[PDB]
């Protein structure tokens, strides 16, 4: 279980290939839910509990659920799987093969370099030895948004409100 | 002579408006209804324990048709066939011939209970109290053919239920 | 308090059905465990009980016999097992047993 | 006058909104007009999340407490009373 | 490993029950209902999508409102309070815009 | 009457009672007859890891007191 | 034809229970035709018989005996309770409120016993026959009717306690299916439909039949024409029916039960 | 034998489950539906026996034909019946459902629902009293209790 | 031993759901002057077993699923998420103690929504999709108000840790401090589980086993939500030496809340989609926002900011 993070990252890539093959929307949405869940697992493994639950509650919970909502109401497609017609099947298989080639060139060869330099050592090495005491670094920093990042709060809130306005103006016909 | 349902103006007294808003916000009437159902919970249930307990019934109850006999043992039916005529569903089929003795005894008294409406006109028409709807309501069958009752079936039903049928007639003949 | 009286009455009902065995027997054969005066028993074996205290509809009840006309009725309590003479009293057509 | 009637009409017709505006409004005005807000700030600062890194005594720091527990230094007695 | 074990056990239990409910009960022979799904041939009303996009945006604003419990421990209580009230006021303003204008049609 | 519902509610109550009791008992049984320690922050875990080393049997439940010193 | 969630054209297709009763009546005698009317409205049985009985009596140029007329009205109002219970409870049941249905249906079971005590059948009675009623009331029937009516008012109030003031019930009934008074008359609406819109019309008052002229009651009148007002009207009709029932139980005259 | 004993006991268990938790669908067509409601009314309370009125015909086990099956309604009855899952039992309530009753000679009345769908229990009456309908259901329960589907499969 | 704990959390909940079916039947009946299941076993104690056995023997009909794959995943997701939501709950000691257990619960409920969408879409049934989308709309509105209420009440808890709620409510139940939020929270929980009056009567294509599992998942969610309400507002005394006391009190509270769920089910007429959303958008949401403002300002203005740790 020392390479659990690497396994999760590979599964993340696999799910990305799955939904990036542009399959039937329903099957793709799943290809994204699976990858999203994996990514949350990776973030939790690095210690980002709040951010891990963030994607699960917002991205997977709401963003992808509204995406599915649309696919369900505007359903004009013939259902097909990732291993369906060659257009999707070949793309999925080729993506998996490219990922597997990267993995082999990464583990068997320690210093793998395609566009960036990568080291085959387990990601556990990058973890830093330190103690936060009675602290949640992630939580404390994110809560500092209300104290330090007042400007960020203002801009993000204005963007949200104007987003509601824009959505209504667009979907008024 | 006529009553105005609804048609009640709401008072705009600040106290009245306050109580109305209290009803809206604090959900008072919903709580009242909830309490009513809770009261119904602690009442005594009205379910009878069938078939160990049977529901109330009156002596005038109309059920399974039955052919009766005189105390001597002779079939009361004298083949007048007026019960066949009165039957609003044309369910009774009566064919009669002079018996060996010479009396008007039916050779066929067939009533398909699957067509009878259990109106009771037959028992009201019979001039000798021969065909009388019995007290048995639980005579469900598994095949359609069984519902069609022969004369023999009617005679057997009469012989089986005679005690109750006679008691009920004795308890109701004065009203009729 | 009256709660103790209720529990005691339950135990009395347990005793009145002839011990725990009979109490369970009436519980699992009739789904009712109240007791009443044995008005009478037909020849087939069905026993008829009446309790005026119970509300109309449950004042009179019949415990069906185990064996009737060469048929096991320990669990198969047919509604037509009631004899004609008892039918009047059980169905409240008359008030005379 | 006219505003007073409007409030009565609003509570008569849409009491939920009237309550929402009132609760929200108080949740803004009341904080500024409250003395315990100052205390709430002090309590947050008082809580010693991290170690109080000692300073090297130079001989010219009378106020700074060079001891475990003596009069020099901040006091949490105010909180104890609260 | 404990939480991973819980997830694995729950998922496997559910999948096993789905197996014993989808393939085991259909083993029993029940003749054959030679009954075709007679089909012989779109309500994409905005009434539904609007409920969805508005929910997405309100959920986004709720996401910004999540770190509030830890944000109450900040020394700059006034600033944090002002920002929190600002975010809540913006949520209320978005709701009011939709309510006042042609929105909340659901 | 209404007390006839009580049997089913009691059975459900026992069913729901099983989990909490099981969790508490298993926690105490696997944590040296003590409430299972919590690590919500790194400091708490650091104490556990130190305690594990101090015990010498790689178990944090066993705690060494003044008898262990000197 | 639904615009997604809005009703544009609701075409009612009927005839799923067309049994050709009218033609069958022509092939049977007047007495034999009476049971058919019981089936027509299987919720209000004896009321159907009364209408047929009055029509035959009018053609026969005969008058039912005074006792029978009071008996007809007494059971007629009992029949009105049966339907109003059925109408309100089943309407609430379809809306979602299921508890009131069972509460009032036990009272409906009690009233069915009154039918069976006087005719021998629970629903279809054929008791009101052209010329009067089939038989006289069984000794003790009137006393039990008084007992039921005495405790029936509480039951109606319990129904109101659970529905009338309930906001969800009002939202599902208030300002729903509003019918203008003029439309109701032109569309041939009758009964609660007319009264719901405020039209002060009731045959028991305007065109008295049997001994309804000898009873005193009040006609509930709606104000808005929505379902809620008609719901209130039907409830109030149940209350006023008890008023008529009490009068009949105290004015039942001695005499025969069929025209002599 | 032991095999017969095991199969018989298992068959009894299966029979008990179905007869105890029969789920009927209310195909209320006419007057008989009213008495069916009185069966589910507090006095008789079919639910006490485990017979709960299942609105969904796709999750029902007993179709209680209550009323006059007209020619116009006849196709619907059969189509609903074949969309019921198995085991499915049909209980005919009322003379109209049994053999047309008052409308046997009508021009637009099916001469009994037996023609359209196979019937298992016929409840006589017009309308059959709620106890009689309850009696029919209990008779159907006893009918299910007698069924030996597994035993016949083993002895085949 | 940990696996034993997982089993002792999963199996009892399923049995409790099975008997909750009978409890609901009997409670509704006795509120309707009827006796619930009383023939099948003593006091109907064998009724759930009979129902389960009948269901797992009924011929399963195929609903022409556009994607069996998906049609089968929906039940699995629902049941697994329902089982998982029980894990973080502190019955005094939780199985898995998470610093952010509350957010975990919310996320699990959010994923559960997909089961609805997947079921309807794969069902290949216009009416199925319409009804599924209506369910999506209903759960959409509840999540917002539920999240806001949960955040506001946890502003006095001091964190998202579920265990801390016991300590916060050690002296006084949270409801006495936040009763309006409690009202809206309970109604929102009703809306979440589609329990009446937020049902949409008239995933039905599911046959027998599948349906049975969906039913079990829904009722387990009912029990879990009532437990969450109990822990949030109806705090219970916990003696560290004897946790059984807290377990008993908590179980009793959860049972009371489920009984209230049934009591409401047979007390009120069902809402209408427009009415349900004009509640969860135009009555609850503004009040939730105002109360969130109040529950942010109150701890600061009263110097009652709860401890972070
Ligand atoms: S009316 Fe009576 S006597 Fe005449 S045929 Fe019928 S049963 Fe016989
Ligand atoms: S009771 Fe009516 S339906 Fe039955 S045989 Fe007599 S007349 Fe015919
Ligand atoms: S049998 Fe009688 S009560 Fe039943 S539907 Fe036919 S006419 Fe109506």
């Amino acid at each position: 279980t020392m390479y659990i993070a690497f396994i999760l990252s590979t599964i993340f890539v696999i799910g990305f290939v799955g939904f990036s093959s542009k399959p039937s929307p329903i099957y793709g949405g799943l290809g994204l839910i699976v990858s999203g869940g994996v990514g949350c697992g990776i973030v939790l493994n690095f210690g980002g509990s709040f951010l891990g639950l963030m994607v699960f509650l917002i991205y997977l919970g709401g963003m992808l659920v509204v995406f599915g909502y649309t696919t369900a109401m505007a359903t004009e497609m013939y259902p097909e799987v990732w291993v369906s017609n060659k257009t999707v099947f070949g793309a999925f298989v080729s993506g998996l093969m490219m990922e597997f080639c990267m993995v082999y060139y990464a583990l068997k060869e320690e210093e793998v370099e395609i566009i960036f330099k990568f080291n085959g050592l387990g990601d556990w090495v990058i973890y830093d030895t330190g103690d936060s005491g009675f602290f949640s670094e992630e939580a404390m920093g994110i809560a500092a948004l209300y104290s330090y990042g007042t400007w960020l709060v203002i801009v993000t809130g204005w963007s949200l409100l104007i987003g509601v306005v824009v959505i209504m103006e667009i979907t008024r016909g | 002579t006529y009553k105005f349902v609804n048609m009640r103006e709401p008072s705009m007294d600040m106290k009245s408006v306050t109580d109305r808003a209290a009803q809206t916000l604090l959900w008072t009437e919903l709580v009242r209804g909830l309490g009513m159902t809770l009261s119904y919970l602690f009442r005594e249930p009205a379910t009878i324990n069938y078939p160990f307990e049977k529901g109330p019934l009156s002596p005038r109850f109309r059920g399974e048709h039955a052919l009766r006999r005189y105390p001597s043992g002779e079939e009361r039916c004298i083949a007048c066939k007026l019960c066949e005529a009165v039957c609003p569903a044309q369910a009774i089929t009566i064919e009669a011939e002079p018996r060996a003795d010479g009396s008007r005894r039916t050779t066929r008294y067939d009533i398909d209970m699957t067509k009878c409406i259990y109106c009771g006109f037959c028992q009201e028409a019979c001039p000798v109290d021969a065909i009388v709807e019995g007290p048995n309501f639980e005579f469900s069958t598994e095949t359609h053919e069984e519902l069609l009752y022969n004369k023999e079936k009617l005679l057997n039903n009469g012989d089986k239920w005679e005690a109750e049928i006679a008691a009920n007639i004795q308890a109701d003949y004065l009203y009729r | 308090m009256e709660l103790v009286q209720v529990l005691r009455r339950g135990l009395q009902q347990v005793s009145g059905h002839g011990g725990l065995r009979g109490y369970l027997r009436v519980l699992f054969r009739a789904n009712d465990v109240r007791v009443g005066t044995l008005v009478g028993e037909d020849k087939y074996g069905n026993k008829y009980y009446e309790d005026n205290k119970q509300f109309f509809g449950r004042h009179r009840w019949v415990i069906y016999t185990t064996e009737m006309n060469g048929r096991d009725t320990f669990w198969d309590v047919d509604g037509s097992m009631v004899p004609p003479e008892w039918h009047r009293w059980l169905h409240c057509m008359t008030d005379d047993p | 006058g006219r505003i007073a009637s409007f409030l009565k009409n609003a509570w008569a017709k849409e009491p939920v909104l009237v309550a929402s505006f009132a609760i929200g409004g108080l949740a803004i005005i009341l904080p500024s007009l409250s003395p315990y807000t100052n205390y709430a700030i002090r309590i947050n600062r008082a809580t010693p999340y991290n170690y109080p890194v000692p300073l090297r005594d130079d001989g010219n720091m009378p106020d700074v407490p060079s001891h475990p527990q003596d009069p020099q230094g901040p006091s949490l007695e105010w909180l104890k009373n609260l | 490993m404990n939480i991973m074990l819980t997830l694995l056990t729950n998922v496997t239990l559910a999948s096993l029950l789905v197996l014993i409910a989808f393939w085991l009960p259909q083993l029993n022979a029940y003749s054959e209902k030679t009954s075709p799904y007679e089909c012989g041939f779109l309500p994409f009303s905005m009434k539904f999508f609007l409920v969805a996009i508005t929910f997405l945006l309100f959920d986004l604003e709720i996401a910004l409102l999540l770190p509030l419990p830890w944000a109450s421990q900040t020394n700059n209580l006034k600033t944090m309070l002002t920002m929190a009230l600002f975010l809540l006021i913006l949520l209320a303003a978005s709701l009011a815009y939709e309510w006042t204008q042609k929105g909340l049609e659901w | 009457m209404w007390f006839e519902i009580l049997p089913g509610i009691a059975v459900m109550a026992a069913c729901l009672f099983i989990p909490g009791m099981a969790t508490a008992h298993i926690h105490k049984f696997t944590n040296g007859g003590k409430e299972k320690r919590v690590a919500h922050f790194s400091y708490q875990w650091n104490l556990m890891e130190r305690d594990r080393c101090i015990s010498g049997v790689n178990r944090y439940h066993v705690t060494k007191g003044l008898e262990n010193i000197d | 034809e639904l615009s997604g969630e809005m009703v544009r054209k609701c075409d009612p297709h009927i005839g799923l229970l067309h049994r050709g009763t009218e033609k069958l009546i022509e092939y049977k005698t007047y007495l034999q035709a009476l049971p058919y009317f019981d089936r027509l409205d299987y919720v209000s049985m004896m009321c159907n018989e009364q209408a047929y009985s009055l029509a035959v009596e009018k053609l026969l140029n005969i008058q039912p005996p005074p006792r029978a007329q009071w008996i007809r009205v007494l059971f007629g109002e009992i029949t009105r309770l049966l339907n109003h219970i059925m109408a309100v409870t089943t309407h609430a049941l379809d809306i979602g409120a299921m508890t009131p249905f069972f509460w009032m249906f036990e009272e409906r079971e009690k009233m069915f016993e009154f039918y069976e005590r006087v005719s021998g059948a629970r629903m279809h009675a054929a008791y009101i026959r052209p010329g009067g009623v089939h038989q006289d009331l069984p000794l003790g029937l009137l006393d039990d009717i008084y007992e039921f009516s005495k405790n029936f008012s509480f039951r109606i109030d319990e129904l109101e306690e659970m529905l009338t003031n309930n906001r969800i019930w009002r939202n599902r009934t208030v300002d729903i299916g509003v019918v203008t008074a003029e439309d109701a008359l032109n569309y041939g609406f009758s009964g609660v439909m007319l009264r719901g819109s405020g039209i002060q019309w009731d045959l028991r008052k305007t065109q008295p039949y049997d001994v309804y002229d000898q009873v005193e009651f009040d006609v509930p009148i709606g104000s808005r024409g929505d379902c809620y007002d008609r719901y209130l009207c039907r409830v109030e009709e149940m209350r006023q029916s008890l008023r008529i029932i009490s009068q009949c139980l105290n004015k039942m005259p001695p005499g025969e039960i069929k025209v002599d | 034998s032991r095999g017969e004993y095991v199969v018989a006991k298992l068959d009894d268990l299966v029979n008990w489950a179905r007869r105890s938790s029969l789920w009927p669908m209310t195909f209320g067509l006419a007057c008989c539906a009213v008495e069916m409601m009185h069966m589910a009314a507090p006095r008789y309370d079919m639910d006490r026996f485990g017979v709960v009125f299942r609105a969904s015909p796709r999750q029902s086990d007993v179709m209680i034909v209550a009323g006059t099956l007209t020619n116009k309604m006849a196709p619907a009855l059969r189509k609903v019946y074949d969309q019921m899952p198995e085991p499915r039992y049909v209980v005919s309530m009322g003379s109209c459902a049994n053999g047309g009753g008052y409308y046997h000679y009508s021009y637009s009345v099916v001469r009994g629902c037996d023609r359209i769908v196979p019937v298992d229990i016929y409840v006589p009456g017009c309308p059959p009293t709620a106890e009689a309908l309850l009696y029919g259901i209990l008779q159907l329960q006893r009918k299910i209790k007698r069924e030996k589907r597994l035993r016949i499969w083993y002895r085949r | 031993m940990f696996m034993i704990n997982i089993l002792s959390l999963i199996i009892p909940i399923l049995l409790a759901v099975a008997f909750l079916t009978l409890v609901e039947r009997k409670v509704l009946g006795y509120m309707q002057l009827r006796k619930g299941p009383n023939v099948v076993g003593p006091y109907g104690l064998l009724q759930p077993i009979a129902d389960a056995l009948k269901l797992f023997t009924k011929e399963p009909l195929r609903p022409a699923t556009s994607s069996i794959s998906m049609f089968i995943i929906a039940p699995i997701l629902a049941l697994s998420l329902a089982l998982t939501m029980w894990v973080p709950l502190p019955m005094p000691y939780p199985l898995i103690n998470m610093n952010l257990g509350v957010l975990f619960m919310l996320a699990m409920s959010s994923l559960a929504v997909y089961s609805i969408l997947w079921s309807g879409w794969a069902s290949n049934s216009k009416y199925a999709l319409i009804g599924a989308l209506r369910a999506v709309a209903q759960t959409i509105s509840y999540e917002v108000t539920l999240a806001i209420i949960l955040l506001s009440v946890l502003l006095m808890n001091g964190s998202y840790t579920l265990s801390t709620l016991i300590t916060t409510q050690e002296h006084i139940w949270m409801i006495f401090t936040s009763w309006p939020l409690a009202m809206m929270w309970f109604i929102s929980t009703l809306a979440e589980t589609n329990r009446a009056p937020f049902d949409l009567t008239e995933n039905v294509e599911y046959a027998a086993g599948p349906f049975a599992m969906f039913f079990m998942a829904e009722y387990a969610n009912i029990i879990m939500m009532n437990a969450f309400t109990a822990i949030l507002f109806l705090g219970a005394s916990h003696d560290p030496h004897t946790p059984e006391l807290y377990t008993i009190n908590f179980v009793l509270k959860t049972l009371a809340l489920t009984i209230t769920f049934l009591w409401i089910r047979a007390s009120y007429p069902r809402f209408r989609y427009d009415q349900l959303m004009h509640l969860l958008w135009k009555s609850f949401l503004p009040l939730t926002l105002a109360l969130c403002m109040w529950h942010i300002s109150l701890p600061i203005m009263t110097a009652s900011i709860p401890p972070q740790s």
